[PDB]
């Protein structure tokens, strides 16, 4: 998932676009594969309990 | 880029570019370009 | 504001401008500092 970007992988999006307008769309996709890892771990502690 | 007529807005002309090796490092010392103000790609980064 | 340090160099391109053809010897718009320019 883009999450509203350009690209889902990474590597063109270092290979693409410019050394600081990257750093948005790479900080967009970060914001949200740090989001769905943080529910995975707020699910599985809901589920032992 | 050194081709004399060209064309206008409403009867823009078409060039495909086909298989290719693209060098435009030369592109830049070249009197026409001056400008890549655009988004989407970069200009050091055609070169990749 | 206060700061550490501050320079300040001299050099003269045609405006080439989109940088500061000059990975040829690359200031980044997340630089900290500012730029002068005049005729």
């Amino acid at each position: 998932s883009k999450f509203g970007a350009i690209s889902s992988v990474l590597n063109d999006i270092f290979s693409r676009l410019d050394p600081p307008e990257a750093e948005v769309q790479i900080d967009r996709l970060i914001t949200g594969r740090l989001q769905s890892l943080q529910t995975y771990v707020t699910q599985q502690l809901i589920r032992a309990a | 880029f050194n081709a004399t007529r060209f064309a206008s807005v409403y009867a823009w002309n078409r060039k495909r570019i086909s298989n290719c090796v693209a060098d435009y490092s030369v592109l830049y010392n070249l009197a026409p370009f001056f400008t890549f103000k655009c988004y989407g790609v970069s200009p050091t980064k055609l070169n990749d | 504001l206060c700061f550490t340090n501050v320079y300040a160099d001299s050099f003269v391109i045609r405006g080439e401008v989109r940088q500061i053809n000059i990975d040829y010897n690359k200031l980044p718009d997340d630089f900290t500092g500012c730029v002068i320019a005049w005729n």
